[PDB]
């Protein structure tokens, strides 16, 4: 059960610094001292049965058509045919995690979620609109229910992605959360506006450089633009971070390129 | 850089004695020898005329 | 830098065990020992009150000595009682009797060695000593005979450390032993000499802090004693965590005392509110210093009216701006400038600390220098001549050996200190 | 014998507000963009033997 | 932590019944000296151990010797209710009385039994650790009782050397009267226990007969009433040897406190909530109360009048749910009033002991059940009329040589009559210079 | 989503200065047990294998 | 480097069982002689102990040696009894009966031959031969007297080799045998000229180690020969097992022994603690070091404090860095420097060997040449002198043969020992 990439829970905390039942995976494991090697076979590995319970979940397929045209809503309308815009506004009335250390979704915020996408919409007059309330309302319950529920009747960010984005690697996130260990200076959960401003690479973009179409100070000034919260107090959290590059790693379908563009992204030390 | 010491302890039973009692100004006290600084003067005086 | 307790007595041993169990919850040990914290500005500093043992233990750097274990007994039944170091426990085989002779040369003699070998190997241990602490009445039998035994030898080993002692003296209206007067003398003639700070508090004061501002219906001394280790572990909060102006044990001695022989202070703890009105008040710096100052929230009986501040100094805990408190303590000094000794421009020192207690905004420990302490001991010396020169019950002292000379000695020494206190009360500039 | 008594029992109906941790907010910081005028890199120094 | 308990003559261990059946129920022994075998509380106590000891078959047995001259009470005692608890060793009897003759006692027969007595007392000190007193109980109007203990005791006091010696004293009632010669024992007792005794607290029956007829609501009352109530009275004084408190208060901690000059050392004792079931539920019984009850002389349990004399200093032990706050301000109030005098070499005249276990219930006593209660000695110059009225009764006797001729046949000198009665003229003299002001000599 | 077999552990409300009762007081036997002269272990508490 | 044991009397034989067992389990020999051990460490310097027999097995290289065979008959019916060679057990047929003059001159001269025979057997059987180790007590019958006679003859036989003894000597308070002083005093006499190095121990001692530091309920001679036997296979540990700084008996002797006759050592063991304190203090070198200096911990009922220390040695087990052993040395010479002899400029030589013994993480023992021990021999001399001046018991000895010439000699060589040890105490530079 200790080998590298289980992933199992023991219990709540024993102890003041977590608040919930937290998840816990091995990256290293020495055995250099161990004489009795002891395991079950056609056995699971570690406690991971939310797992389980998600491989083992089907999901219906008028689910699937629902999420794809309300992707693809986002990405025209929120964004401007940028779905990597499109893809990270799309999560954004879920941002706060809980003390499981998850992120939940809730019925109204998905109805919330939904009514955003600027699609089920017409004319002002009153038939319109309770049609439109109608049409959203069942547009939601269609959606919620086909995911498993916890208690309080919420469900998961993480598995609702997996079918918005699709499946990443492990390799994917450990890149990404090490340009973010790089990027932070503290050790809180935040990046301050001017580090994001300073370690942005519009400069050497060749369509400012070798084609000349955009300036490079009007786009570092639209890519500043996209935060949410950059206006009033400068400050983007692990969420907002990990949301944009789900959108990113959404975009691209191979690996070296990914790499290729997210080294060149942003010119750390 | 200083680490820790041992310690053996003393024995103090016999020096307490009825007849020997505490008075005052016999209290221990700890001061540091002077030591001397030369100091240097090399300020001009004024001279404004 | 490190502090070392000892607890002598009942009173100390007592006081002891509720002092370990307010620390032990600010700090996040857990009773077990084991650290359960949730700020790693906790873990930063645990070295100062706690040596650690193996994987994860903690224990608490404190002696218990008395000469029978019966409240041992009772402090190792109670809840905390099993972090305590067994080997740390010294006792004998037979009671003091509230005798101070018979606490400072019969059982003392014979087990004041086992308390040197475990207070010297609990001051080496640490990587930079600071000042004892000592807890202890002053009316008892092993806390006067064995606290002054203790304190002279731990001065002739460390005499460049501080000394530091939190004591409990007779409330003027009901005695608790008929022999305090000769104990009490006794033992202000050992501490004037041998000490460097010493604290004194009267139960009555407690009595009156409790039903008249607490209004406790049914108090009990795990409250006092509570109030005590509060104040005791407000006065070090500085050693041990960051803030904006720090502050030290030996910064307090250099500006508290102007002469060595006056080194007796008074004490308070502000934040105490009503058991049902917190909801008339609101907190601020102003509130503080307000209460910090009233005669109501003072451990002593004697009153600041009949006498002049020498010297004040005030700790706070909390988030707040250093003007406040800049203004405040000008503004006291300014309102009320005839209690205050003319002759020294600046009485009050301020320290400012970021971290309070837990469960309270802000916090502030006062500690005052007042003149007014001399009515006490002027009080103690009527009793001693009232009961001396009638040989009231001198023969249990001197059958145990002492020479009559030391009481005289002990009787010159306080007068002459209450004789410096009133010259210095009435010194003019000319 | 007689057994013990305990008050554990009926507290207040808002006991689970009440906070047990030594520092339960952190600190508050907040950050600004920088307005890149010439003033950005026109004007700054030069080294004292720079050649064409 | 022990104590020794030793009971002497017909009042000494008909007492030590009622004494031994209290401490017995309070801790839980059985007749047999079993704990009970259905309890599962888990925990294994000691606090038994300062009055008992096992053996490690969990039988459990009592420090105490019982001591008589005549065999029927011991042999009573041996086949009682308490048979199987006794170690067959600890209970002595000789073959004939000392007849009322302290002579008797002390020269001809409890010389011989003495050595006995000193044996047991010995076995039972050697399987201690820290012994820290003596208790004796005896009535000095008796001939056993005052000739024997005062023997004993002078020998306990050259062998035990400093250990303290506490003793209840049953005096003569000041007209209640059980024999004729009451008084040369009495004086010829005191004599040796003013030199052999470090606290000794004096009873007399006839306040015990008027507190049980007025507090209490009995008609007719029995010697088995004295003693529940002085079982009680010991049972409040070790008590802080045995339970927790806020106060405690060691057996040294008396001799200190209440005693000036070395042959200051009688006192006076009186206990509280003496009240019956009919009553209790009328009235509350708080703190001030009880500490109000036990200054008045309808409390005490010796006839004398402390309004006659000046205290010097009084002991308060408070048992029981009480808060110290509640003491300080009921001994403020009790220093307050004008009937109370101290002496003005003696500014802070209290000791206070404060311990949390209330007192317990007899299944056949007479006493309420009560919450708290507070038990007080005190040291006063009254008492100097007790020994002037024993000292008439002598003179007007040995003016005519009344009964010296059995005194001198069973050992004694005539003269040892007269010294007796001038050292107790000289205690008399002390307690009237002891108690002039400093003031009006200056 | 469920709990697993640990349990949540609870953590007591912080010591004020003030705003406390007499709790100690609600004990109906006081019975203290002698420690320090006799057990040579003391009460130390060692947990089962 | 093989080393030769040899076993005499009750003490010795019983104390020598304990020991062999302690050796056979640390180099994992079953007790039938069959090597099933679990590290390469332990066969690769087994010769040291033992030879080897047939097939596997090995055999321990001991002589036992007793007047009277119960003692050997309990021992060989315990349960590692059967690795002993039935050939080495050498015994007569009637008692020591307690008297030096029966065991040295009677039944000794008779039984010598063949022990000297057997010696001679295993020291010429050894590839090289390292220094003989007896054990025995110096206050029996047998013990005193045939081992000194025995001591004389290897002595005469070996000159060039190491001779180190282990010696049970009688307690300050209690004896266990009346005739102790005769016995002790011609046992000393003869060591003093024939040892090159001899360890003291005192079995109250031993008692005062196991109740005040180990708390044993109910201890038995098995625990105190147990700790005899760990002290033991401790000085020996460098000479059988890798290390960082190889230490050898010789070595140790020519850093311990400043002139010939000063050859009298105090003994220690570290981590000694009881079950209910291992919770509350951590292994560590600065607590080796405080347990090994506390005389709490020293197998003598002389006290360092009334001495000082000529030169001392401390061997430690386990893989450690020589920082924190040279330091610790450093630390406690110039801290405590009135107890160490000032015209030496370090007393203390430190040794380092990698494997500690098993269930420890680290250990050490202490040898110590402290001039405190001429109180002891005082003692002895002031008990005989008291004895002889009335000829006390002398007809059992005279009646064997001895001359009284023997007598005054030897307490004339222990005086000259107590005022030569009491000079060099009191030495100057000048
Ligand atoms: N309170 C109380 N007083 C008692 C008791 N028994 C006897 N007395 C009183 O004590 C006095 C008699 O003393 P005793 O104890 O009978 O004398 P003794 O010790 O037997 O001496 P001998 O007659 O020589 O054997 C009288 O004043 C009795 O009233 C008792 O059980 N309780
Ligand atoms: N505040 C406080 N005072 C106490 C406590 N216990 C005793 N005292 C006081 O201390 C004095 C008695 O001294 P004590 O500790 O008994 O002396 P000892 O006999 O030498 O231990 C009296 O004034 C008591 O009121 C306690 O727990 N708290
Ligand atoms: N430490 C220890 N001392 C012992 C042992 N056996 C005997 N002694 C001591 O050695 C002395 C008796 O000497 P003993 O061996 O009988 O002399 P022998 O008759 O010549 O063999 C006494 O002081 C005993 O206490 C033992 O197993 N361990
Ligand atoms: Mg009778």
């Amino acid at each position: 059960d200790f080998q590298i990439g289980s992933i199992f829970t023991l219990g709540g905390p024993l102890n003041q610094r977590d608040d919930g039942q937290k998840r816990y995976k091995v990256v290293h494991c020495d055995d250099s001292q161990l004489r009795t090697r002891t395991g079950k076979t056609l056995a699971f590995i570690g406690n991971n049965v939310s797992g389980l319970l998600q491989q083992t979940h089907r999901v219906s397929g008028e689910a699937i058509d629902a999420l794809k045209r309300i992707r693809e809503a986002y990405i025209f309308n929120v964004g401007n045919g940028i779905p990597e815009v499109g893809i990270k506004a799309m999560g954004r009335h879920f941002r706060k995690v809980g003390s499981d250390g998850r992120r939940w979704m809730s019925y109204e915020g998905i109805v919330r979620f939904v009514k955003d996408s600027r699609n089920f919409n017409a004319t002002l007059s009153f038939s319109d609109t309770q049609r439109t309330e109608e049409d959203v309302n069942t547009v939601a319950t269609c959606i919620y229910n086909a995911f498993p529920k916890n208690e309080e009747e919420c469900i998961d960010y993480d598995f609702f992605m997996d079918y918005v984005r699709g499946p990443m690697s492990q390799e994917r996130k450990d890149a990404v959360w090490n340009i973010f260990r790089r990027m932070d200076y503290d050790r809180d959960g935040n990046l301050n506006i001017i580090d994001i401003q300073a370690c942005y690479n519009t400069q050497d973009h060749p369509t400012c450089s070798v084609d000349h179409l955009f300036q490079s100070d009007k786009m570092l000034k639209g890519f500043l633009t996209i935060w949410d919260e950059n206006e009033r107090c400068g400050l983007v959290p692990y969420a907002e971070f990990l949301d944009y590059y789900n959108g990113v790693s959404a975009v691209l379908e191979d690996d070296k390129v990914f790499f290729d563009v997210l080294n060149n992204q942003w010119k750390l030390l | 850089f200083k680490q820790r010491d041992a310690v053996i302890g003393p024995i103090v039973n016999d020096t307490v004695d009825p007849k020997n009692f505490l008075r005052t100004g016999q209290g221990i006290k700890h001061i540091v020898p002077p030591v001397p600084h030369k100091k240097q003067h090399r300020k001009d005086f004024l001279d404004c005329g | 830098r490190e502090i070392v307790c000892v607890q002598a007595g009942q009173c100390g041993n007592q006081i002891g065990s509720k002092f370990w169990e307010v620390i032990s919850d600010e700090h996040g040990v857990d009773p077990t020992g084991t650290y359960q914290g949730d700020s790693d500005l906790q873990l930063e500093r645990i070295n100062v009150y706690f040596d650690e043992a193996t994987g994860g233990r903690y224990v608490p750097r404190s002696v218990l000595i008395d000469l029978e274990p019966g409240t041992m007994d009772s402090v190792r039944a109670g809840p905390y009682g099993q972090i305590f170091r067994p080997d740390n426990f010294i006792f004998g085989q037979s009671g003091a009797g509230n005798n101070w002779a018979k606490g400072h040369y019969t059982e003392g003699a014979e087990l004041i060695d086992s308390v040197l070998d475990v207070c010297c190997k609990e001051a080496e241990s640490c990587d930079c000593l600071q000042g004892f602490q000592i807890c202890h009445s002053l009316g008892g039998g092993t806390g006067s005979g064995m606290g002054t035994l203790l304190i002279s030898k731990l001065r002739e080993q460390y005499p460049d450390r501080i000394m530091m002692t939190f004591s409990i003296i007779p409330s003027p209206k009901v005695s608790d032993t008929v022999v305090e007067p000769y104990n009490t003398t006794l033992s202000v003639h050992q501490l004037v000499e041998n000490s460097d700070e010493s604290m004194c508090i009267d139960n009555e004061a407690l009595y009156d802090i409790c039903f008249r501002t607490l209004k406790l219906t049914t108090p009990t001394f795990g409250d006092l004693n509570h109030l005590v280790s509060a104040v005791v572990s407000g006065v070090t909060c500085c050693l041990r965590f960051p803030g904006q102006l720090n502050s030290d044990l030996r910064k307090l001695a250099v500006n508290l005392v102007p002469f060595p022989r006056l080194h007796f202070f008074m004490m308070g703890f502000a934040p105490l509110t009503s058991r049902g009105s917190q909801q008339y008040r609101g907190l601020s710096v102003p509130e503080l210093t307000q209460q910090m100052f009233d005669a109501k929230n003072m451990m002593q009986a004697a009153d600041p009216r009949h006498g002049r501040y020498l010297t004040a100094s005030a700790l706070f805990r909390g988030r707040m701006s250093t003007k406040e408190v800049d203004e405040q303590m000008l503004n006291v000094q300014n309102k009320n400038s005839s209690y205050f000794i003319e002759w020294i421009p600046n009485n009050i020192k301020s320290s400012v600390c970021d971290i309070p207690p837990k469960g309270l905004k802000m916090a502030v420990t006062f500690i005052g220098n007042n003149t007014c302490i001399q009515e006490m001991f002027r009080r103690v010396g009527e009793q001693f001549t009232l009961m001396f020169r009638r040989k009231a019950f001198l023969h249990w002292y001197t059958g145990e050996g002492m020479d009559e000379m030391e009481f005289t000695e002990a009787e010159s020494n306080m007068n002459d200190l209450v004789s410096e206190y009133q010259q210095y009360q009435d010194a003019t500039i000319e | 014998r007689e057994p013990d008594d305990v008050a554990g029992k009926k507290p207040h109906c808002f006991e689970m507000e009440l906070n047990r941790k030594l520092v339960p907010f952190p600190e508050d910081k907040t950050s600004l963009p920088r307005i890149l005028d010439y003033s950005h890199v026109g004007l700054h120094r030069l080294r004292d033997g720079a050649e064409d | 932590r022990e104590a020794i308990c030793i009971h002497i003559g017909q009042a000494g261990c008909q007492v030590g019944n009622a004494c031994w059946e209290l401490f017995c129920l309070e801790h839980g022994i059985q007749p047999d000296g079993a704990m009970p075998s259905d309890k599962t509380i888990g925990v294994e106590d000691d606090a038994f151990n300062t009055f008992f000891s096992e053996t490690g078959a969990g039988k459990h047995v009592p420090r105490a010797v019982f001591l008589d001259l005549e065999p029927t009470v011991v042999d009573e005692v041996r086949t009682g209710t308490y048979r199987q608890l006794f170690h067959p060793e600890q209970l002595i009897s000789g073959k004939e009385d000392a007849a009322n003759n302290y002579a008797r006692g002390h020269y001809t027969i409890g010389k011989e039994i003495v050595d006995l007595c000193l044996d047991r007392i010995r076995k039972l000190a050697d399987n201690c650790t820290g012994l820290q007193g003596f208790l004796v109980y005896h009535a000095v109007g008796g001939g056993t009782g005052s000739g024997l203990g005062a023997l004993l005791l002078e020998r306990l006091s050259v062998d035990y050397g400093k250990k303290s010696k506490l003793g209840y004293t049953v005096y003569p009632s000041p007209q209640v009267s059980t024999a004729v010669v009451e008084p040369y024992n009495s004086v010829l007792s005191t004599h040796s226990l003013l030199e052999h005794t470090d606290v000794a607290a004096m009873l007399d029956n006839e306040a015990i007969y008027d507190l049980t007829r007025r507090n209490l609501d009995i008609e007719r009352p029995t010697y088995t009433n004295l003693n529940r109530l002085i079982g009680q009275v010991v049972s409040s004084l070790t008590a802080s040897l045995r339970f927790d408190g806020a106060l405690n208060v060691d057996l040294t901690e008396f001799q200190t406190n209440l005693v000036p000059y070395p042959r200051i050392h009688f006192v006076l004792t009186s206990y509280a909530p003496v009240i019956s079931a009919e009553k209790a539920y009328h009235e509350q019984l708080s703190v001030s109360e009880i500490s109000n009850a036990v200054f008045e002389p309808a409390s005490m349990m010796t006839k004398c009048d402390p309004r006659h004399g000046k205290y010097m200093a009084c002991c308060l032990m408070y048992r029981g749910d009480v808060v110290p706050k509640d003491v300080n301000a009921a001994v403020a109030t009790i220093k307050t009033k004008r009937t109370i005098q101290f002496v003005d070499w003696s500014p802070t005249g209290f000791k206070c002991g404060i311990n949390y276990q209330p007192p317990t219930v007899v299944p056949g006593g007479d006493l309420a059940k009560v919450q708290r209660a507070v038990c007080m000695i005190a040291n006063s110059t009254a008492i100097a009329e007790v020994f002037a009225r024993i000292d008439h009764k002598f003179d007007l006797m040995y003016s005519k040589r009344a009964f010296v001729h059995w005194y001198v046949g069973e050992g004694m000198e005539e003269g040892e009559f007269s010294e007796a009665r001038e050292d107790l003229a000289a205690l008399e003299k002390d307690y009237e210079e002891v108690g002039a002001e400093s003031a009006d000599m200056d | 989503y469920q709990q697993s077999r640990a349990l949540k552990k609870e953590f007591s409300l912080p010591m004020v200065p003030g705003m406390t009762c007499g709790e100690e007081m609600l004990r109906r036997s006081y019975h203290r047990t002698q420690v320090h002269g006799r057990k040579y272990d003391t009460n130390t508490h060692i947990d089962g294998v």
